[PDB]
């Protein structure tokens, strides 16, 4: 229901940073995924790492349209939002 | 209370404890003992006399 | 109180301390001195009563 | 009024209520056994209690 | 009565501040020390502008 | 600007932004529960 | 019109008057340290215009005695006139001397036998300055104690929650506080004809051991620059001596930091001028005092200038608002509470080093004479101000 | 909430308490608590704020927790400025709503 | 009430920012409240009267 987008965004940024090797203050809330040192067979590894960090399941169509760390954080927040129901 | 107010320059709840006491006495001044000038002399058509604590 | 005071002759302060340990009550920690407000207010209360009585 | 006469109970001593530091120390010790985050600024938590 | 008291207190401001300063240090005074302190600061002989504004 | 200068208690109190009239409604039953 | 009195003031009476104005400002504003302006103007309904005798703080000031801030200022001035320039070890020894004499100590009560004895000086010192200038005596180094302090005075730790620093208790007393900017008027007057970069080197040397931060150095620099500017000036040029002149001159050359420039610009474009105040009870309840207090609340946080930038901006407001009336300016500065000793002492230093000597009322001179400092301290001040008018070795 | 009355909880599912607390009723509570905290911040010498919150225990009210010092007015003093500031802070919520 | 309304009116931006923060976080601390309010330029009161 009521989810804190701040914490989710912080931790998504941390996970992306730790996954690619780029320092945390460089990955901006709107930085796309190819410009930060990642191809196509590496945006799926960070998807897997995100699921592993939050222990949720990502919807697949919504995962086909992820381009900014903001939309990733928003997808994850929407997943955690609808958990009990 | 008036001394605290004249030192600080601002009201307080200290006055709250003063005037209460004074008000009791002031009523006993006007009604029961008949010291005032309420009527031309200080005799008033109604007073409230105390009961003993034995009650 | 006087024998703890290192003396033996009872002074006014000592009999005053005794009266107060029964008339009022046991002693308690003093007033904080971190801010000017508390002691200023209470001391102004006391000195106003005393000064007005004397006048 | 009987047990107060001289010799029987001649001295009364007063224990005040704790302060910020007192409450801080009190809660520090009652938690040694519990599971507690190490970075707890016990003083600040005692300021609001 | 309130006007009378407030007129007493707003003449002896120096004496009241001397008393507060003395009582803040020792937290205790006897009526004789208080009397001599108040005596050391007699009231104003005449009224200047500030005194008129206070009155 | 200084919209708070023209605040009137008789003619009605209103902020600057235009009337956030968002609302939706189910029936009385789906509202009570 | 403006302050005329005598003609154009010289260059010796300027310095002695700066020290005298600092003295009267600190002594007058000492008892009102750490309270808001509405409280101060309600305790002193007839104006803050005379030396208070009855003080009931935790460490009470006595009648006619200054605090540690003026002690440090005058010690800086003397030691500077001794080594003929800002030499760090010399003035630091002089400061620890002024912090040492007359004092005393108290012992401890700790279970294991731990001993952290408390040294109590004979005056009032800021807790950060007390700590740093007693760590100097603690044997440790003089240059890298600020690095122990910035992280020691960090009792703020997390301050989890708890919003405003309203309590002077939760305000930041440390390497970026007002300590440095408070003692930079005599320094900035010893260097009135030396060049801006040399002046900056001097004021930087005087700070190295306590205020290494850049914003504290900026505060010290702007106050020293104002001191030098008004020192070179003369009180008669109705065009050279204008507040706009000094403010723009500050904005262009010296002010480099962001927030300092913002506060200076804000003070510049909203500046106004008070008319001559004769009845303080009516002034303390008028549109003018209210407007001034509104600007003052803009320039600071809840009426408390702890950071050097707020401090220096507040100092210029009290002085530039009474252009041509130095005693009125020092009264207005003492009437604002907060850090009233430091604020008013700096305003008085600058009013002296600009206007000179003929403005200190006779009653404040007599009050300095009748206090505990007495003739000894009074003419010690006038003599340390005389032995400053010409010293320029190195 | 006692023998009956009630009408204050918001998460019980019964005819009294709606289940998700509609959004127009959450905007209002947030506006209320924001106005109250904003006025308590800009008021000189008010208490200090420790934690602002909305919907505690699902009730339809906010809750602002205030840290205060027991040694400025030792459990006994009330000055006029303080009372007027309290009045302003208590009307701020309704006024912002 | 006049003072409350005037002080909420001259602080409109900070009021809306803090409202949004409360709507999307649920809880907030005093340091965060201070930071949010000072980031949007609050205009304090001069006195409590």
């Amino acid at each position: 229901a009521a989810v804190d987008k701040a914490k989710v965004l912080e931790d998504v940024r941390s996970i992306i940073s730790t996954q690619l090797g780029t320092e945390l203050e460089k990955v901006a809330p709107e930085a796309k995924f190819v410009d930060l040192g990642a191809d196509s067979l590496d945006t799926v590894e960070i998807m897997m790492a995100l699921e592993e960090k939050f222990e949720i399941a990502l919807e697949e169509e919504g995962a086909e349209k992820i381009a900014t760390v903001q939309d990733a954080a928003d997808m994850i927040a929407a997943q955690i939002a609808a958990k009990g129901n | 209370g008036f001394a605290v107010r004249t030192a600080l320059g601002e009201e307080t709840n200290f006055t709250a404890a003063d005037i209460k006491r004074a008000t009791r006495m002031a009523k006993k001044y006007v009604f029961y003992y008949g010291f005032s000038e309420a009527g031309g002399a200080g005799i008033t058509t109604w007073a409230n006399q105390p009961y003993s604590g034995d009650f | 109180t006087a024998v703890r005071s290192g003396r033996q002759q009872l002074t006014a302060r000592d009999i005053y301390a005794g009266v107060d340990r029964f008339t009022q009550g046991e002693v308690r920690p003093s007033l904080p001195t971190a801010h000017k407000l508390p002691v200023l207010c209470f001391a102004a209360k006391e000195i106003g009563i005393a000064l007005v009585a004397g006048e | 009024s009987a047990l107060i006469r001289p010799g029987r109970f001649d001295r009364i001593i007063y224990m005040p209520l704790p302060d910020a530091l007192g409450r801080a120390k009190i809660m520090q010790v009652h938690a040694r056994n519990k599971a507690v985050d190490p970075n707890i600024n016990w003083y600040e938590v005692a300021r609001a209690m | 009565c309130s006007e009378d008291v407030l007129g007493i207190l707003a003449e002896r401001q120096e004496a009241m501040w001397a008393g507060i300063k003395a009582l803040s240090d020792r937290k205790e005074l006897l009526g004789s020390e208080l009397r001599d302190i108040f005596d050391a600061h007699p009231a104003a002989t005449s009224r200047d502008r500030d005194a008129r504004a206070e009155l | 600007s200084n919209w708070w200068a023209s605040i009137n208690r008789k003619t009605g109190i209103r902020g600057p932004d235009p009337a956030p009239a968002e609302e939706h409604t189910n029936g009385p039953a789906r509202d009570i529960i | 019109p403006a302050w005329r009195g005598p003609g154009e003031v010289g260059d010796e009476d300027k310095a002695v008057g700066c020290l005298l104005g600092a003295a009267v400002g600190n002594v007058l504003a000492a008892p009102y340290q750490g309270d808001r302006h509405f409280e101060v103007i309600r305790l002193r309904r007839n104006g803050v215009t005379d030396f208070w005798k009855y003080d009931i703080g935790a460490q009470p000031v006595q009648y006619g005695q200054y605090t540690g801030d003026f002690a440090n200022l005058l010690a800086v001035a003397t030691s500077l006139s001794a080594s003929r320039g800002v030499e760090p070890a010399h003035l630091l020894g002089a400061l620890t001397r002024a912090y040492a004499e007359g004092g005393s100590s108290v012992e401890v009560e700790d279970a294991s036998g731990g001993s952290s004895s408390g040294f109590l000086p004979a005056r009032r010192y800021s807790p950060y300055d007390r700590l740093v200038m007693d760590a100097v005596l603690a044997g440790t180094d003089p240059l890298k104690v600020p690095e122990l302090a910035e992280r020691y005075l960090a009792e703020t730790t997390r301050r989890h929650a708890s919003s405003s620093s309203d309590r002077p208790d939760r305000e930041p007393h440390g390497p970026s506080d007002l300590g440095a900017a408070a003692r930079a008027a005599p320094i900035g007057l010893a260097y009135r004809r030396a060049g801006g970069e040399r002046l900056l080197a001097a004021v930087r040397r005087s700070l190295e051991f306590s205020h290494p931060t850049p914003l504290g150095l900026d505060a010290a620099h702007v106050v020293a620059a104002a001191a030098a500017w008004c020192g070179r000036q003369q009180p008669g040029d109705a065009v050279g001596a204008t507040p706009a002149a000094l403010l723009s001159h500050l904005l262009n050359d010296v002010a480099v930091t962001a927030e300092q420039c913002g506060k200076l610009r804000l003070l510049r474009d909203n500046l106004f001028q008070l008319d001559e105040v004769t009845d303080w009870r009516a002034f303390y309840a008028g549109p003018q005092w209210a407007r001034l207090t509104a600007l003052f609340s803009r320039l600071s946080f809840h009426g408390l200038a702890t950071a050097g930038s707020e401090f220096a901006s507040v100092v210029l407001l009290a002085l530039l608002s009474s252009w041509g009336r130095p005693e009125q300016a020092v009264i207005v500065a003492a009437s604002l509470g907060g850090h009233a000793p430091a604020t008013a002492q700096t305003v008085g230093a600058l009013a002296g080093t600009l206007y000179g000597q003929s403005w200190v009322p006779e009653r404040w001179w007599r009050g300095l004479g009748e206090g505990v400092e007495g003739e000894a301290g009074r003419e010690a001040v006038v003599q340390a101000g005389r032995a400053l008018a010409a010293v320029e070795l190195a | 909430t006692a023998g009956d009355g009630g009408g204050l909880v918001g998460g019980e599912g019964v005819e009294g308490s709606p289940d998700p607390i509609p959004p127009q009723l959450r905007r209002a509570v947030s506006v209320y608590e924001a106005g109250k905290a904003l006025l308590a911040y800009i008021t000189p010498d008010y208490e200090e704020i420790a934690r602002v919150s909305v919907c505690p225990l699902n009730v339809l009210t906010g809750f602002t927790l205030f840290v205060e010092d027991e040694d400025k007015n030792v459990n006994a003093i009330l000055t006029r400025s303080e009372l007027e500031g309290r009045m302003v802070v208590h009307l701020a919520g309704r006024c912002a709503e | 009430e006049a003072k409350a309304m005037y002080g909420l009116a001259i602080n409109w931006r900070a009021l809306q920012a803090l409202t949004q923060a409360l709507l999307d976080r649920g809880t907030i601390t005093g340091k965060e409240v201070a930071h949010i309010l000072e980031s949007n330029g609050v205009i304090h009161f001069p006195d409590p009267y």
